[PDB]
């Protein structure tokens, strides 16, 4: 998946 | 005979002389004012900073006329070894006297032994300590003094003004200029020492800090009297080079000093430093070729670079003419920036080496001649203080070197430049030899010399006035003008300082000379000033005479916007040129000179402007310009409000746009233009001209000048780069003319009809209009279009050839000489399927024919005028040079023909046709035209590092890639601490320096350049030499490249050895193959090397030479091979379309349909059978590279520890990136898996990937909570600074998350705790607003330690 925002919260 | 004086006379005066030493005692005018010199019984000689004091028997006089004295000193002090004999002449004509030494004898010397060696007891320096040659006295009406020191600071005057009082105190205080004023009269000192003093502000030395007038004051009975006397001057100077060796270098001039006494010379009714300005302007030394500085209105940077030549001397000869057609022929000073060697910051200091890639000398003095007759001056970028191991003049004597022994490094960008020892290249006669290697080439053709960097301390820890004194005379002795990149250096004779010319450089506190009395007595003789910069303030917001604002338009910092640059010359640079061709007279009510900076005293007047500022000028004919400021309240709208009155007459009014950049004015102006635009002589009365602009457009009225009263109709021109257009016929009433004009266009006014500029496009260049200026009409005069397509004349900016659908352009070749080889390249940005071609003919039959398809390669020459950013076609650029090679047929016959094969709608963008002398005979072909062999040593390039082309590793850069040259030993290995050769084989090299870890591109071939048939075979080879193991790869690709889509092969270390490489290439289906070489993730090994050595070392460069592509004979196959190889292919690959992407599917089936047609073609060979079968096998070692590519990106994400380490071994891009740029490492840390990570790393995992979002592997480590790899990351070398694309850092995501171990770690490596995110959040910020008051505390207090 895109980790982008999943990092985020 | 007893009488102790004598008087010298002149028409304007008459001088009391003392017998007893060369003083003055007084000055009477005609008109019975007074002026006095030493009133005193002073008779100091100081020489070699030892006062004595001369008596009686020390001095013989003698009268030689009434208008000239000789003395002779005996000047000696046994003590501080001394004992010499000064003559001295003092001489009067008209209200000046001069003081000169005409002769210095040394008795304890035989002179300076040969070789500038020590002159043991040498008479080093010379003053006559408070000579007071002029002088003034507090008991006179209005004494004053008016002094002027060096200040580049926008907002700090370098001028003051005091009245002399009986507490006036100064010894010795010295200045650039100093005048002193009193009962009546006025007078300046002028010197020509070479002392440096006291100075407002200079970032620099070469010479800002010449001060050269000494005021001392004394006690004249019961008043105090300030007196003026030379500075001291150098005689025969001992310097020490960096060496410790000792040299005695003669004087640059003997000494010489003189006063010019004034009247009331303004005629304003008041006596002042003005009045003593404009006398001393009669005996001041003037710059060399200062005469022309009026009548340069067009100031640009022509640039060249790296080996690509992207401005060949004939073409900037016609860039000159399209400036001439659109400024109607106005002077120019064009700067060659890159010259010499192969470009800008190559080959420093061999200033007689000629780009022989621009045509060198020959095309150099053609462009130098021809550019003459348009009004242009040339003239060289040149360096003295940094050198490169490739200059000839590259020698151990040449190095500067530091206290310990070592080099002292300069600046590493294409090679290691090295300090040059300034006091050795003066000493031994170095420069003055290059500067005379020079001289022979040029001759007397070229104007200027441009001598960058002297003055910031690199030669030398001097570069003091007597150094640019020196410097600037070996120049001008060869003819040359001086001109010099600081904007306080070399005040004596400098006549454009780059930082002064170029206003956005540098800031408020380092532009031009900020003087009252500097610009008054020199606007017209340098372009050295403050001009309007409002962001500056001070002396940048709207100074009233202008000040020159260069831009460029030819590659200088990537400039290239023509429109640009034709807008600014007539928004400030037109009005500034026209106020240069006067002389300033008067100079009242200046608000930047108060009493509180030290100018109580300044000119000031109410009745003038209202009080507010006003300058006056003259030029020798009694033309008179006035110049007026609106208001002196910086407050107010009319603080930038100037009008120019010419006779009277209004010329100029308004508020100009700002110098900045900042806002749009809405100044309007009819300015007379009388002057040639050589000497600057009057034109004749019916050649005499006006220009016209309007800054927002509009209606405005003016007054003709007195000449033009009469005309009943006036021809006015809008002026373009075709030249004079839309002619209108405007009506005269009353002496008057209405124009209507566009806004911030040109026009020019005749008195009646004016003929064109001529203009004959590319001369010398063996065709006419090579560049595609001549507008639409050069498709019918020069160039002959056939075929049913199109073929036009498009851009705004730099004009192209533009052809769609089927067209030939064609042009015969003219002065060829027969029987010789040459090449023939042009730039071409095909957009179009269909093929784009070169082809030269001669009697109808094709000596030499080229093509591309579709340009695969965007261009990043940031010189060059067709890079990527300068939109050729949606918002990018692949043009690319493409080559034809013939020779020259005996009949003189031959003709270009420039052409788009294809009949679809797509463009094919060309420009730039250069036919050159060429050697080079590298390439064989097949029967069928085809490639069979292509070598290459790179001896003969006519430019750039063909067959290769500059890739984007920088971007649209001054790429760190050029062509490497040989000078042994310093250019080999083992000389200092370098490990690697420049060169591998014969003079040249391609040459890399520094581009590791960029993960991408270098540089590549293109099918233009080297054609790569579908399915056939080639073995390519190389020379090379690499730094560091796998820092730089072999990259094979098909199309433009994209990551991922490339054949990566690491190339191992070959540091000061040479290595080989080789492998096999199989052309892909669509003709696109290309190899190159790729800079990788992997860091360089250092070996130890620490500062300047890890750069000069080598360890991260790449140096390729002899490359050796050749056609090899494949293994032939049968029709049934072909086939049964199909069904294998589409066995192993058909059922995975769901695993593969939407695009990466098509490209498979795409080359198995391309394949199939080779098979099936009816009439098909076993030609054409091997073709299909080699096609299909490496479109097998590629589908099988990508599915190791997304099982590494699965194990990694899963955590299948053992697959991913047998994955890499098999084959598996270890910077695998998935559909959102996320590698097996961005994946190995969202997920927590530290033996994944550090295996990865290893192999040479880019640690500081970024995925789509700018987001790295530690960023995802910061944000989820694992200490372990953060740990491993920031010791491999992750960036703990890095920001995503809402500029979040790793410690940002910490503190947001919720992670307080990791704040504490990511601030122990250095992560910044004031860092902005978008929304200007800081790491603190983000916990705030999260609720981590825990994580908040931690960041406060690292934040005020
Ligand atoms: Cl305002
Ligand atoms: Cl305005
Ligand atoms: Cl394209
Ligand atoms: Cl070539
Ligand atoms: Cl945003
Ligand atoms: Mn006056
Ligand atoms: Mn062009
Ligand atoms: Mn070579
Ligand atoms: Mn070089």
């Amino acid at each position: 998946p895109f980790l982008a925002l999943l990092a985020a919260x | 005979s007893m009488v102790a004086c004598e008087t010298l006379k002149t028409k304007k005066m008459e001088v009391q002389i003392k017998k007893n030493f060369p003083s003055v005692l007084q000055y009477t005018m005609t008109d019975g004012k007074v002026m006095y010199g030493q009133s005193k019984d002073v008779r100091t000689v100081e020489i070699n900073g030892t006062n004595i004091e001369l008596g009686d028997d020390d001095v013989t006089f003698k009268k030689v006329s009434d208008t000239e004295a000789t003395y002779t000193l005996k000047v000696k002090d046994e003590a501080k070894k001394i004992d010499a004999v000064i003559t001295v002449q003092i001489t009067v004509k008209a209200n000046q006297l001069h003081l000169n030494v005409t002769k210095i004898k040394n008795n304890l010397s035989e002179g300076i032994p040969e070789g500038n060696g020590v002159e043991e007891n040498a008479i080093q320096t010379l003053s006559f300590p408070n000579q007071s040659l002029v002088s003034v006295r507090s008991s006179q009406e209005n004494a004053q003094f008016t002094g002027a020191r060096m200040s580049s600071n926008t907002q700090k005057p370098g001028d003051t003004n005091f009245a002399v009082t009986e507490d006036t105190n100064v010894t010795d205080s010295d200045y650039t200029y100093g005048f002193i004023s009193g009962a009546g009269l006025s007078a300046g000192l002028w010197s020509n020492s070479e002392h440096d003093g006291t100075y407002v502000a200079a970032p620099v030395r070469g010479g800002s800090q010449n001060t050269r007038v000494y005021a001392t004051t004394q006690q004249t009975g019961d008043a105090t009297s300030l007196g003026l006397a030379s500075a001291p001057w150098y005689y025969h100077r001992t310097v020490t080079d960096s060496k410790g060796k000792k040299y005695t270098v003669a004087e640059t001039a003997l000494p010489q000093m003189a006063v010019a006494i004034a009247g009331d010379e303004n005629e304003d009714g008041a006596v002042n430093w003005q009045d003593g300005a404009i006398a001393y302007r009669d005996i001041m030394n003037n710059p060399y070729k200062s005469e022309e500085v009026p009548e340069l209105v067009a100031w640009r940077i022509a640039m060249n670079f790296g080996s690509q030549a992207q401005n060949p001397f004939l073409t900037t000869l016609d860039n000159v003419k399209k400036v001439a057609l659109n400024t109607d022929g106005l002077g120019q000073s064009v700067l060659l920036k890159g010259y010499g060697n192969e470009g800008h910051d190559s080959g420093h200091p061999d200033y007689g080496d000629i780009g022989q890639r621009l045509g060198g000398a020959d095309d150099m003095n053609t462009m130098m001649e021809e550019g003459s007759k348009y009004g242009a001056r040339f003239g060289v970028h040149v360096n003295a203080s940094e050198m490169y191991p490739e200059a000839k003049a590259f020698s151990e004597d040449m190095v500067r070197r530091n206290s310990a022994g070592g080099l002292s490094y300069g600046w590493n960008w294409l090679d290691q430049g090295v300090g040059i020892d300034g006091i050795y290249d003066l000493a031994s006669g170095s420069r003055v030899s290059r500067f005379a290697d020079l001289s022979k080439e040029v001759g007397d053709n070229m104007d200027f010399i441009y001598l960058d960097v002297w003055g910031n301390l690199t030669s030398s820890g001097s570069e003091d006035s007597w150094e640019t004194r020196k410097m600037s005379k070996m120049i001008n002795d060869n003819g040359w003008r001086m001109t010099t990149e600081w904007g306080s250096g070399n005040e004596y004779d400098s006549t454009f300082q780059h930082w002064a010319a170029d206003l956005t450089y540098g800031g408020y506190t380092s532009k031009g000379e900020n003087s009252e009395v500097m610009r008054f007595l020199r606007n017209h003789q340098k372009d050295s000033w403050v001009g309007d910069y409002p962001q500056y303030g001070g002396a940048a917001n709207a100074p009233l005479l202008g000040g020159y604002n260069m831009k460029d338009f030819e590659g200088w910092q990537g400039r290239n916007d023509y429109a640009a640059y034709i807008k600014n010359l007539y928004t400030h640079d037109v009005s500034t040129k026209f106020i240069q061709h006067f002389k300033v007279t008067r100079w009242v009510n200046n608000p930047l000179l108060t009493a509180d900076n030290g100018n109580a005293a300044a000119v000031s007047d109410p009745n003038t402007n209202n009080g507010n500022e006003q300058i006056t000028l003259k030029d020798s004919n009694g033309n008179v310009v006035v110049v007026s400021r609106g208001s002196n309240d910086t407050s107010s709208a009319a603080y930038r409000q100037r009008t120019i009155t010419f006779n009277g007459v209004k010329v100029a009014s308004g508020v100009v746009s700002a110098g900045d950049g900042s806002a749009t004015g809405d100044e309007s102006y009819l300015l007379p233009w009388m002057w040639d635009s050589f000497t600057g002589k009057l034109v004749k009365d019916s050649e005499q001209k006006l220009y016209h602009w309007n800054t927002k457009g509009g209606t405005t009225t003016w007054t003709l000048p007195d000449s033009w009263k009469n005309l009943s109709s006036v021809k006015v021109y809008q002026l373009t780069d075709q030249g004079k257009t839309n002619e209108q016929t405007v009506a005269v009433s009353g002496g008057k003319v209405t124009l209507t004009a566009d806004a911030e266009t040109p026009y020019v006014v005749y008195k009646g009809e004016a003929k064109q500029i001529q203009v004959n496009w590319s001369e010398g260049m063996h065709v006419v209009d090579a560049g595609f200026n001549g507008g639409s009409n050069t498709l019918t005069d020069n160039w002959t279009v056939s075929g049913s397509g199109k073929a036009e004349v498009e851009g705004d900016n730099n004009a192209m050839l533009r052809l769609t659908g089927k067209v030939d352009v064609s042009q015969r070749l003219t002065d060829l000489k027969a029987g010789q080889k040459y090449a023939l390249y042009v730039g071409v940005d095909n957009r179009s399927t269909g093929d784009a071609s070169v082809t030269v003919t001669s009697g109808g039959k094709v000596l030499a024919t080229n093509s591309t398809g579709k340009s695969i390669a965007k261009n990043y020459i940031k010189a060059y005028g067709h890079n990527t950013n300068s939109n050729t076609e949606n918002g990018s650029s692949y043009f690319q040079n493409m080559y034809v090679f013939f020779t020259a047929p005996e009949n003189g016959d031959a003709t270009v023909t420039l052409s788009h094969k294809s009949t679809d709608g797509a463009h094919t963008y060309f420009d730039d046709v250069r036919i050159v002398e060429n050697q080079y005979s590298g390439i064989t072909y097949e029967k069928d035209g085809t490639l069979k062999s292509l070598t290459n040593g790179f001896e003969n390039n006519a430019q750039g590092i063909w067959p290769f082309v500059v890739s984007g590793s920088e971007g649209v850069e001054d790429n760190r890639i050029h062509l490497s040259e040989l000078h042994a030993p310093f250019t080999r290995a083992g000389w200092d601490v370098k490990k690697m050769d420049d060169v591998l084989d014969g003079t040249w090299s391609v040459k890399v320096n520094g581009l590791t870890q960029k993960g991408t591109l270098v540089y590549q071939t293109i099918p233009q350049n080297v054609k790569f048939e579908a399915g056939a075979k080639y073995k390519v080879s190389f020379d090379y030499q690499s730094g560091s193991d796998d820092i730089y790869a072999i990259a094979v690709g098909q199309g433009e490249y994209s990551a991922g889509s490339v054949k990566l092969t690491n190339l191992k270390k070959a540091l000061g050895e040479t290595g080989k490489a080789e492998f096999e290439l199989t052309g892909g289906v669509n003709g696109d193959s290309w190899f190159g070489i790729y800079s990788t993730a992997t860091a360089p090994d250092l070996q130890g090397s620490t500062g300047n050595a890890q750069d000069f070392g080598g360890y991260k460069d790449f140096v390729l030479d002899n490359l050796k592509i050749e056609r090899i004979e494949s293994q032939t196959r049968t029709k049934a091979e072909a086939q049964d190889k199909v069904k294998e292919i589409r066995g192993k690959y058909d059922s995975k379309r769901a695993e593969l992407s939407d695009a990466a599917w098509q490209q498979y089936q795409d080359t198995l349909v391309k394949a199939r047609v080779l098979i099936n073609k009816n009439g098909a060979t076993a030609e054409d059978f091997t073709k299909a079968y080699d096609i299909l096998v490496a479109l097998d070692e590629y589908m099988k590279l990508k599915d190791l590519d997304r099982k590494l990106l699965e194990a990694a994400w899963v955590g299948h520890d053992d697959e991913v380490r047998i994955l890499m071994a098999n084959g598996a891009d270890v910077n695998a990136r998935d559909m959102y740029g996320q590698t097996p490492l961005h994946l190995a840390a969202f997920r927590g898996h530290l033996e994944i990570v550090e295996v990865l790393l290893k192999t040479g995992a880019d640690v500081n990937a970024q995925d789509v979002t700018g987001t790295t592997p530690l960023h995802l480590a910061a944000a989820v909570g694992h200490l372990d790899i953060v740990e491993v990351l920031l010791k491999a070398g992750a960036d703990v600074n890095a920001q995503d694309w809402h500029g979040e850092t790793p410690l940002h995501l910490a503190a947001h998350r919720g992670h307080l171990e990791f704040v504490e770690v990511l601030l122990k490596h250095g992560a910044d705790v004031n860092a902005q995110d978008c929304f200007g959040k800081t790491p603190f910020d983000l916990a705030i607003d999260n609720g981590n008051e825990d994580i908040a505390e931690v960041l406060q207090k690292a934040a005020k330690l």
